RNA sequence: GAAACUGCGAAUGGCUCAUUAAAUCAGUUAUCGUUUAUUUGAUAGUCAUGGUAUAACUGUGGUAAUUCUAGA
RNA sequence: AUUCAUAAUAACUUUUCGAAUCGCAUGGCCUUGUGCUGGCGAUGGUUCAUUCAAAUUUCUGCCCUAUCAACUUUCGAUGGUAGGAUAGUGGCCUACCAUGGUUUCAACGGGUAACGGGGAAUAAGGGUUCGAUUCCGGAGAGGGAGCCUGAGAAACGGCUACCA
């Protein structure tokens, strides 16, 4: 969408792009008072003084100062002619735009008054002139561009008949700014010489456009040059503005003649079929009839030739162009093809029929339609089931109101047994559309059928193979219009013994035989195993076609009262996601009860009404409406199991059915009619959170390859045209590929059954709603919780919010190990998790949480965190946790601080809060601190290298344990800089990870190349605060405790990568190993190092 | 009274005048947000539990939640309240205003649908009205249609058929907050911007310091 | 007033922009920017009441929005903005530079200028101190705000500088016998070269500066504005060269 | 592009000198004792992008009345 | 002239900022990812400086009135110390302290159909008398009292109460 409607204001914007899309050049669709048009000493000399006047660019006024003292007459014009030229080009390439105009204004006129002897100034001249527009191209004025080609359009005005002689020279110093890959550039260059070609004579024509040809075939690779043609010849008949003209004409004679030769480039040919497109297009038939007459007049002479594919192309091109509004005479047309039929004696001959029965008139089509027809039936033999589908999906009422029932028919009787693969791919398509009735109820070759049905005989069974054969001929059986029951029998009960676990291929393919039946004991054997052949529409299809062929005797109830589990089983397909085969089942339930007996209930239509109603915004409310009403009527009217089930599997499908005002319905349903059965939907929400994360396979038959594809038809450049062969082209590709086509085409008359991801989310929902029934069981959820999972981390929370709206929360199934889990993920970072976490654990109740519940609520929030801190974690003050209730309570308050340390410090607020933890860290009690030290032990291993010495069990560098190693070892040197003096160590909480941290750091240095930067960088800074608290900690604690038992291991990891060459790393400022080193050679107990 | 009553799940909403006094009676002596019975009301509502919504008085003068007094009243209404519009920024204006306690003098009582009863009302729950916008953020679609996170919305726009005469047409809504490569642009220019800065505030303060390291040298 | 003003009445004008009291009740009250108020000049009373280029606002207007000038090699496109002494104005269409410098007559001036004089501009450097992360740094006569000079430079010194980096060309320091321009008071304009400065401490410090015609006087300091070297000055002078006569 | 939300203005202009006798005003200060929306010039390495809404609008209303409004 | 500019330390904050914005166009790449980079301008944003400001603050200057000589200090009048408040200094206020301060060189209080000035008239000058009134400053918008928003109001073609 452009700019249509405008504005008031005097000032629009106007961006660059819009600029160029409307600028146009030819200054004779413009006029002026031209002054060098208007005073005539000199024209030169009149523009000189006019620009004198107009210009002040100090570029132009030195230019002028020159050519001033220079010439003042045309005498002087023609003795300085070399000099003032080449000053001209000195300052044209001095490149100043505001000199760029006038000199550019001067050039024009200085051609104008030197016309016939410019020639030799005027070719270099292009060349400074063509670097010029790319000079402009790198700037960004559309004045300059006007201007540009402004002079170049005047130049080819004033120097038109050389240029005219010596044509084909000029297009070849425009070539590369015409293949110049701008449209816009393209589009002006091509706009100026198509004013030269509509001025040019015929031989010149003839002579040029075929030197054109041949230059489109050198270059073929180019496809900018070949638009910059098409809007050459195409500007060249448009010029005026709505009429082409007898030069026009006179120029499509030129083409049309020097295009029907033999070795014309095909692409050229497309071209001139674009050209003609437009200009139909363009101008109004009374100006196109001549037009069309000189065509007819080409066609009837160079009709016979071996360009008849070239004819035929450019005249399916005449027949699509519009249509019948530009369109003379379909008689005429008609004619021609008569003589191109003769003279042929296919891809585009489809294409050309089919257009020709979508366009023309019915006048004319009541008389050649029979002609028509017996050509195609004639010619394009093979190629008439891909005709007759493109005319179908063009006009099929054209033919309909016409015979194409009737040649179709002829059409299978003279051949059935070559392409009887695309017979099928043609009659498995028309049963979807239901404008289709006629060909739905069309008659079939007798041999045909009895071959199938003797093939059926013969049938083999026992491949996927001999499958497709079957389904294949069986989709051509249907319409058989013979008793075919009992033929269909033995191959049933043949497939049901054979295959115990059919593919969804088996179960669509005997599908496709229930629907082949037609006009008992075939419901007997599908009442035996529909048990195997559930899940899938298109036995459902073929099934409920027997139950509407089936009238309710009582023999027939009677074996039906004997089959019991019938609409159990039908209410486990009503649990599916597609609501097509979930009405498909309905409609079929509703038919079987009418068979049985007469149960038929109010919930069963209304819910097949709500299934029919469409989903839109304004049908929302009314939906929504229906399913409260349906679920009121429920839970009001008294249930059967069965029913009951029913509308269970039948709502969970609503939740399948992905939108939200249903959502809402089935939301508001469910929590009334759990009560009445709370039993089987524990088992349907139990399978959506098993849902998925299992997996869903859908692995159908596939064919063996096949490698049929052509370019049947030219590439186009009308985006019409080209919709038009790229339908073509895709049916055309289908009906050479049959075989997989037949394949897909029935996965996408298959349907969907996988179930959505928030299906999960969906059944956490109900969960939420519902939580006594999960406080029930508990024991299916047990596990999740015990494997943690990876899920969503809201479908982590709300399955929290559940856990905090149990009731019975202490008498769950694994309650000690649920409240290890919560303690985890209490002391997880995730804020809302701690939150969650806490509920559920003050859910929990024990009367010291309820004594500090709050207490621990102002400690998990923000803004009173740290004068809570400073409030009752303080010792000796108000609020101060007592002794038995500190010990009972303290591993909840190191799990929030574990996390509140582990807030990374983005900023001096976060900086500043995490100082604070760690600064009232120092006064809790001896173990207490030791167990937040166990816990971000924890949070790391060292077993690895304590089952083993020194050695890795696996190795993982990874990114996520060396990141909670860092963090492991950061908030380790801030209790060091903070606990210095008063601290205890434990070697199994604090030192036996320290050193497993320096040795990480060590071999994810060695054991991986330099090439990890981050992974590297991340080395270097554990190993710098690894050794930073080893020196910390031993010059704060000295000889506090013993060290003889982890001696020889920290000799160890100091002995391997340092002391080889520590005197050669550490010499420029005393490391941190250093300061180790020297306070082992001050402390005598650490004299053994 | 006019009970102005409101089913919000249709979208649907009424009148009905009473003349009686004795359901009133069972309306009196309450105020805004508390609950009453439909049945106590009248028999075509049985079952049915609304909840006090608003009124206006005899004047016009609405009711008001907060003030507990069955009167009017001139309180300093200021900008983020109900029964005003200030024309100015921060316009605080005292005005009178029935209160919250239920009295007679409502010409109006109007009454939301909490729960229904078992007779189906014509004008509420019989019909409805579909919404009239769905909604305009990205997420927000999202969410409606239960679109994954991998998923466009541009396919699942919702369209409104419109004609003019013969000219059938769509609208569809600008996308707003809608992820683009040209957003993916405008962060590449943001980084690029801010790293370049930075290289060449650090190479003037090189530049300078080598400048004054000289200086002070001589 | 409960507030700033908008408007500027006729006789509320300076007397230097020398503007009729009759074709106006008002003048263009100028905007904020570089300059103070009274040693400004608004573009629109430069363009029509000197280069008479324009006649109306709206001509004004639409050649702002017309995006043709740019004043140190930035275009404004306020109306009032508060052009004032040594500025470069640069003219595109015109091919023209012009330095904006006090008038003889006590008013300004106009200065025909070359590319290569409006290169570069000039620059009272008032106010040398040194910024957070301990930067050094200047702000000039006209606002420009420089960090990291030489340090040999301090207040109220010349400088010249580059408008196209905007960067310090080099500086001109505070001594006896240099080339002085006086930007107020009564004897604006006389351009002298210093005798010497009478200091005063934390007075008005006085300056006696002699002219080519062996005339001296007396001003502030603040007025006070060095150009050059005796018989060195960085810019092209107009006529007269500031000397008062008979 | 109505409306509506958002932005800014609406603390100038125009009118009058009631009051006010070191008060203003004027000249002359100074703020190293204050803030400054705005102009201008510099100035910041330290998720393929959440959510809540509400107007405008649709729909039911009040009154004698206002640039009144209520419910949804 | 400075406890200044500026730098360092240790913490602090119902913890501020460090772009989840927008328009025009669309290039360069290349692992062919719908992956990577890239222009123009538009808004916003921390700090500093500017500009426009405003708020305080010094010297010097008022008409008549002694049948107006003492005046101010409970209730701040004068000075001190501490706090508050403010955007800040400050009795501005509060406490706790000292008894001050002005005046016949006229304090004080009273009169002023007294808005201040540039300017206007007049004489030869000295002077005299005006100046609501085109510019500037300040004040007000029936008058008492008070307030919101906003950088800016004690606004009045804003709001609250009184009286009329």
């Amino acid at each position: 969408q452009r700019q249509t409607t405008k504005s008031s204001k005097r000032y629009r914007y106007s961006s660059f792009k819009a600029r160029i899309d409307d600028l146009k050049i030819e200054p004779a669709r413009n006029l002026e008072k031209r002054v060098h048009d208007y005073v005539e000493s000199s024209h030169f000399l009149a523009s000189f003084d006019q620009w004198k006047e107009i210009n002040l660019s100090a570029k132009f006024t030195e230019f002028a100062a020159e050519i001033e003292h220079d010439v003042q007459t045309l005498p002087q014009i023609l003795y300085h002619d070399k000099k003032i030229f080449n000053s001209l080009v000195s300052f044209i390439n001095f490149h100043d735009e505001f000199s760029l105009q006038p000199l550019l204004d001067l050039l024009a006129q200085f051609c104008h008054d030197l016309g016939p002897d410019f020639l030799k100034f005027y070719e270099e001249a292009i060349k400074t002139l063509i670097n010029l527009l790319d000079a402009a191209i790198e700037f960004e004025s559309s004045n300059v561009f006007e201007w540009g080609f402004n002079c170049l359009a005047y130049i080819f005005k004033y120097l038109s008949k050389f240029l005219v002689k010596k044509l084909v020279l000029t297009c070849d110093l425009l070539i590369p700014l015409l293949s110049h890959s701008k449209e816009y550039l393209s589009r002006f260059s091509a706009e100026a010489l198509s004013f030269l070609v509509r001025k040019c004579p015929v031989s010149n024509l003839r002579e040029f456009v075929r030197s054109v040809f041949e230059k489109l075939e050198g270059d073929d690779e180019q496809t900018n040059l070949y638009e910059g043609l098409l809007i050459l010849f195409t500007e060249s008949m448009t010029s005026t503005q709505e009429t082409l003209h007898s030069k026009a004409k006179a120029i499509m004679s030129v083409l049309l003649h020097e295009a029907l030769t033999k070795s014309s480039p095909e692409r050229s040919v497309s071209l001139l079929s674009d050209i003609w497109m437009n200009i139909s297009k363009y101008a109004s038939i009374e100006s196109l009839l001549p037009v069309y007459e000189v065509m007819y007049q080409d066609f009837n002479d160079s009709l016979d030739a071996t360009n008849i594919d070239r004819i035929l192309k450019v005249l399916t091109t005449i027949v699509f162009s519009e249509s019948g509004r530009k369109i003379p005479d379909w008689n005429k047309i008609t004619i021609l093809i008569e003589r191109i039929m003769s003279q042929s004696e296919q891809d585009k001959v489809a294409f050309l029929f089919a257009l020709f029965i979508r366009n023309s008139d019915v006048k004319t089509l009541t008389l050649f339609h029979q002609k028509l027809f017996n050509y195609a039936l004639t010619n394009i033999s093979d190629c008439f089931l891909e005709f007759f589908q493109f005319a179908l999906r063009l006009s099929y009422e054209r033919v309909f109101s016409f015979n194409g029932l009737k040649f179709l028919q002829l059409f299978l009787k003279k051949n059935w047994q070559s392409q009887g693969k695309k017979i099928a791919l043609f009659f498995l398509e028309v049963d979807d559309k239901p404008e289709l009735q006629k060909v739905r109820e069309v008659n079939f070759p007798e041999e045909f059928i009895l071959s199938i049905r003797d093939f059926f005989v013969t049938a083999e069974i026992n491949d996927s193979n001999d499958l497709f054969e079957i389904y294949w001929r069986a989709i051509i059986f249907k319409y058989s219009k013979l008793q075919n029951t009992e033929i269909i029998i033995p191959l049933l009960e043949r497939i049901f013994s054979t295959f115990a676990s059919p593919d969804n291929f088996t179960k669509d393919m005997v599908g496709t035989l229930l629907k082949i039946y037609r006009k008992n004991n075939l419901l007997k054997t599908i009442l035996d195993n529909y048990e195997n052949y559930k899940e899938s529409l298109n036995f459902l299809r073929g099934w409920n076609k027997l139950v509407s062929n089936l009238h309710p005797s009582e023999s027939l109830k009677g074996l039906m009262s004997h089959y019991p589990s019938l609409l159990l089983s039908l209410t486990d397909n009503f649990m599916l996601p597609d609501g097509k085969i979930r009405y498909e089942t309905l409609e079929l339930m509703k038919t079987l009860m009418i068979l049985q007996g007469m149960q038929v209930p109010d919930l069963l239509s209304s819910c097949m009404v709500i299934e029919e109603i469409p989903l839109t915004l304004q049908n929302a409310r009314d939906l929504t409406i229906r399913i409260k009403n349906v679920g009121a009527e429920f839970g009001k009217t008294k249930t059967d199991k069965l029913v009951s089930s029913f509308f269970l599997k039948y709502l969970f499908g609503l939740l399948t059915v992905r939108f939200s005002p249903v959502w809402t319905g089935v939301f508001d349903t469910l929590p009334n009619v759990y009560t009445k059965d709370e039993a089987l939907v524990w088992k349907l929400v139990l399978s959506f959170i098993k849902l998925p994360d299992e997996n869903q396979n859908l692995d159908y038959y596939q064919p063996l390859l096949e490698d049929g594809a052509n370019k049947v038809l030219w590439d186009s450049s009308v985006v019409r045209l080209r919709d038009t062969i790229d339908t073509f082209s895709h049916i055309w590709s289908k009906y050479s590929t049959q075989n997989t086509s037949i394949i897909s085409t029935t996965i996408e008359r298959r349907g969907n059954t996988t179930y959505p991801i928030l299906i999960r989310n969906q059944a956490l929902k109900v969960m939420l709603s519902i939580p006594q029934v999960a406080e029930n069981h508990f024991v299916d959820i047990a596990p999740f919780v015990y494997n943690d999972f990876s899920w969503t981390e809201v479908d982590r929370n709300v399955f929290l919010k559940t856990l905090s709206k149990f009731k019975n929360i202490k008498n769950v199934y694994s309650a000690t190990e649920l409240h290890d889990h919560l303690m985890v993920l209490l002391g997880s970072r995730n804020t809302d998790v701690q939150k969650l976490a806490l509920d559920a654990l003050l859910a929990y109740k024990n009367p010291t949480l309820n004594k500090y519940r709050d207490n621990l609520k102002n400690l998990l929030d923000d803004t009173l965190f740290k004068d809570e801190i400073t409030t009752f974690l303080t010792e000796n003050g108000s609020q101060s946790i007592k002794a038995e209730d500190e010990k009972v309570v303290m591993p909840y308050v190191l799990r929030i601080f574990f996390g509140r340390a582990q807030v990374p410090p983005t900023s001096g607020q976060k900086r500043s809060r995490k100082i604070a933890v760690i600064s009232v860290l120092p006064n809790f009690k001896k173990p207490y601190i030791n167990d937040f030290l166990s816990l971000a032990s924890e949070r790391l291993d060292y077993n690895y290298f304590f089952g083993n010495s020194h050695q890795i069990n696996s190795s993982k560098a990874t990114l996520k344990t060396i990141r909670r190693m860092t963090g492991f070892v950061n908030i380790v040197n801030s209790t060091l800089s903070v606990l210095r003096t008063n601290f205890p160590l434990h070697t199994n909480s604090v030192l036996q990870p320290l050193i497993y941290s320096i040795a990480m750091a060590y071999y994810v240095l060695d054991t991986e190349s330099t090439e990890e930067v981050h992974l590297r960088k991340m080395a270097s800074n554990l190993r710098q605060q690894g050794l930073k608290c080893l020196s910390s900690v031993f010059e704060f604690v000295g000889n506090t405790f013993d060290w003889s038992t982890s001696m020889e291991d920290i000799y160890a990891v100091v002995v391997k990568p340092r002391i080889s060459h520590f005197s050669d790393e550490n010499l420029q400022q005393p490391s941190s190993l250093l300061r180790l080193f020297l306070y082992w050679a001050h402390n005598p107990s650490l004299y053994q190092f | 009274m006019k009970l102005n009553i409101s089913y919000p799940v249709n979208g649907s909403q009424k009148t009905f005048e009473i003349d009686d006094e004795h359901r009133i009676r069972v309306f009196f002596d309450k105020r805004i947000g508390q609950e009453v019975d439909g049945e106590a009301v009248g028999d075509e509502f049985k079952g049915y539990v609304f909840k006090i919504s608003g009124g206006n008085d005899k004047q016009g003068f609405p009711m008001k939640q907060g003030v507990l007094l069955p009167t009017r009243i001139k309180l300093l209404l200021t900008k983020n309240v109900s029964c005003y519009r200030p024309r100015r920024d921060g316009e605080r204006k005292r005005k009178s205003v029935r209160g919250a306690i239920v009295g007679p003098d409502l010409a109006v009582l109007a009454l939301v649908i909490v729960k229904k009863g078992e007779q189906e009302l014509e004008g509420l729950t019989d019909t409805t009205v579909p919404k009239r916008l769905g909604p305009k953020r990205a997420n927000n679609i999202r969410k409606f249609f239960g679109l994954s996170k991998e998923d466009d919305v541009r396919d699942f726009v919702i369209r409104r058929e419109v004609t003019k005469g013969e000219k059938t047409y769509t609208k569809a809504p600008k996308i707003q907050r809608l992820v683009t490569p040209q957003r993916l642009q405008r962060k590449r220019h943001q980084r690029a911007l801010k790293v370049r800065n930075a290289q060449a505030q650090r190479e003037a303060a090189a530049e300078y310091a080598q400048l004054l390291a000289k200086r002070l040298s001589e | 007033a409960r507030g700033p003003k908008k408007h500027l009445k006729r006789l509320a004008a300076p007397h230097h922009w020398l503007l009729d009291k009759l074709s106006g009740c008002y003048a263009p009250r100028p905007s904020a920017g570089p300059h103070k108020l009274r040693e400004s000049l608004p573009l629109i009373v430069f363009l029509r009441n000197r280069l008479k280029y324009a006649l109306n606002g709206r001509e004004v207007k639409a050649i702002l929005m017309q995006r043709h000038v740019k004043v140190d090699g930035k275009v404004r496109t306020d109306t009032t903005y508060p052009a004032g002494f040594m500025d470069v104005i640069t003219l595109d269409a015109t091919n023209e530079n012009f330095r904006l410098v006090y008038d003889v007559k006590g008013r300004f001036a106009v200065h025909r200028i070359t590319d290569e004089e409006a290169s570069y501009k000039l620059g009272k450097v008032k106010k040398v101190q040194l910024g957070k992360k301990g930067v050094p740094y200047v702000v000039t006569h006209d606002g420009r705000t420089i960090r990291y000079p030489d340090p040999n430079i301090k207040v109220n010194d010349t400088v010249k500088i580059d408008l196209a980096s905007g960067k310090i060309t080099d500086f001109i320091k505070f001594d006896a016998g240099k080339l002085v321009y006086v930007t107020g008071g009564r004897n604006l304009g006389r351009i002298g070269t210093i005798v010497h400065k009478e200091r005063h401490d934390g007075g008005f410090d006085l300056v006696h500066i002699k002219d080519s015609l062996d005339n001296t006087f007396v001003t502030r300091l603040n007025n006070v504005f060095v150009i050059g070297e005796q018989g060195k000055p960085y810019i092209s002078l107009p006529k007269g060269k500031g000397i008062k006569l008979s």
